[PDB]
């Protein structure tokens, strides 16, 4: 869901 | 270090549109979640959306799906936020963030107004007639902001306050700037208000008397 | 939507001193993956956000040990274990688990001190501006604490609504008041129809409410  | 540089500071009409650019720096710009986030004038942070800049997937907050498109410039690892059909309420702050809201831009302002660059009318709060007296400026019907106020060119910054200035429904600012003073002092200092308003070349300098 | 209801709307800390802040999701949001997408924020004024805590509980690199987040189903806290000057300003959450990502509304963090009532300015408008058609009419609150103040106008005993807007300065760097200014703005024509100028002060450090008024 998140990036990074 | 990474680093989101944003676009400057925009005014524009109502129903014209912008496009501000969130630049990058210091990480793989396809590889990361770009956000964009409004912030109006005194008021809380809003999430507008986001977009993967490596195959252009989007998601929108639904207040926001026909007034902001988000693209990128792979090419020059740059974000962008597109604005159409501007009013009033679109004036705010607009900040980039990545992924997890992990870094941010320093923000990029936009005024969105029918009105001219108009210079102030400046008007003096003249003190009345515990040893202390109040007396003041009034910087009235600006556009755009900000005017600027000092006191005595610089010699008397002790006890002034320069307020925040406000909208009016006119679409002109207006704020006032006031000081403290020696009841003393009134009959033999002279106070002077020095206002500049650089986007219209206007600089006044006020005495204000009993 | 996901509400994210945070509390209290302001903190009056000091510094040296611990400080707890509050944050609710209206939405359990741990994710599918075991994460739990919720974050704090840090808005110095003038500034940025600045993220602080993510996860809950991780600490952003640079933080300081003094910062800590907790979370216990959809209750989330953040605590400073003693306060500087640097933690001063406007402290969000914000979940992204759930689409629309969410924000709280903000809680402020300002600077406790004594009690300060308001020394209290009335303004008419000048000669130079009723020349030029309008009428404003200034009241000033100079320096008190708490930021909570009430002004209300009257002219010849009518109570105005809708016609001044106030403006307040930020938390003053060296004695921590506030100060604020309530414009009311009339018509040259209207101004002149009217004797008795009134704004009354309502505030913590008054006794009793404080009126400062002229006579056209
Ligand atoms: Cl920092
Ligand atoms: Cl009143």
């Amino acid at each position: 869901k998140h990036t990074d | 270090e990474v680093q989101l540089q944003q676009s400057g500071p925009e005014l524009v009409k109502p129903g014209a549109s912008v496009k501000i650019s969130c630049k990058t720096s210091g990480y793989t710009f396809s590889n990361s979640w770009m956000n964009w986030v409004k912030q109006r004038p005194g008021q809380g942070l809003e999430w507008i959306g986001r977009i993967y800049p490596g195959d252009g997937d989007t998601n929108y907050n639904g207040k926001f799906k026909d007034k902001a498109t988000l693209t990128t410039d792979k090419s020059s690892s740059t974000a962008y936020m597109r604005l159409s059909s501007l009013t009033s309420v679109d004036s705010a702050v607009y900040f980039c963030a990545r992924s997890l809201f992990d870094y941010w831009g320093q923000g990029t302002t936009l005024t969105v107004s029918s009105a001219s660059t108009k210079g102030p009318s400046v008007f003096p709060l003249a003190p009345s007639s515990g040893g202390t007296a109040a007396l003041g400026c009034l910087v009235k019907d600006y556009f755009p902001e900000p005017v600027t106020v000092s006191w005595n060119s610089g010699a008397l910054t002790s006890g002034v306050h320069t307020f925040p200035a406000v909208l009016q429904s006119s679409g002109l600012y207006s704020l006032s700037s006031v000081v403290t003073v020696p009841s003393s002092s009134l009959g033999t200092q002279t106070y002077i208000c020095n206002v500049n308003h650089k986007p219209s070349n206007t600089k006044v300098d006020k005495r204000v008397e009993p | 939507d996901v509400v994210m209801t945070q509390t209290p709307l302001t903190l009056s800390v000091t510094i040296g001193q611990p400080a707890s802040i509050s944050c609710k999701s209206s939405q359990s949001l741990l994710d599918s993956d075991g994460k739990t997408y919720l974050i704090w924020l840090l808005q110095r004024p003038g500034q940025s956000p600045k993220r602080l805590i993510y996860l809950v509980s991780k600490l952003d690199s640079g933080v300081p040990d003094r910062f800590t987040g907790s979370g216990s189903g959809t209750d989330f806290t953040l605590k400073i274990s003693r306060v500087e000057a640097e933690d001063l300003g406007v402290y969000y959450c914000c979940q992204g688990t759930h689409f629309p990502f969410t924000f709280g509304v903000g809680t402020k963090l300002e600077l406790k001190r004594t009690v300060a009532a308001p020394s209290v300015f009335i303004f008419p408008p000048s000669d130079e501006q009723l020349k030029s058609g309008t009428a404003s009419v200034v009241c000033l609150l100079n320096n008190f604490y708490p930021r909570e103040a009430k002004v209300q106008w009257k002219v010849d005993n009518a109570l105005q609504s809708g016609n001044s807007q106030e403006s307040v300065t930020e938390q003053d760097s060296k004695d921590s008041t506030y100060s604020l200014s309530s414009t009311l703005t009339l018509s040259k024509a209207d101004y002149e129809k009217h004797k008795v100028y009134a704004c009354e002060v309502t505030h913590q450090g008054l006794s009793s409410p404080v009126t400062k008024s002229f006579n056209r």
